[PDB]
């Protein structure tokens, strides 16, 4: 029984890894998904 | 950490039993001390018949 529960607890550690992992490619991806910023489009006309 | 506790306590009753069955190994009528005084008791008579 205390066997099993300990692979519970595994589980739990893993799903705890996983939601970080999650947490960083969903910010990554919305990195991403805008190529540059307001401010940085305005520099670049600006420059222009 | 649970799970070792309770394998020492496995093995702590498992050192119960064997002793245990050493106690009853010495307390048995049916002994090796039984038995070697027969076979000493009974290897007079056998010498003498």
């Amino acid at each position: 029984d205390k066997v099993m529960a300990e692979i519970d607890a595994d589980k739990l550690a893993l799903q705890e890894s996983r939601h970080g992992a999650q947490s960083r490619f969903d910010s990554f991806n919305t990195l991403y998904d805008e190529d540059v910023n307001a401010g940085e489009k305005q520099a670049m006309d600006l420059y222009l | 950490r649970e799970a070792a506790v309770l394998q020492k306590n496995y093995l702590e009753t498992q050192q119960a039993q064997t002793q245990a069955q050493l106690a009853f190994l010495q307390s048995k009528f049916s002994n090796a001390a039984l038995y070697n005084w027969l076979r000493g008791r009974l290897s007079a008579i056998y010498y003498q018949f």
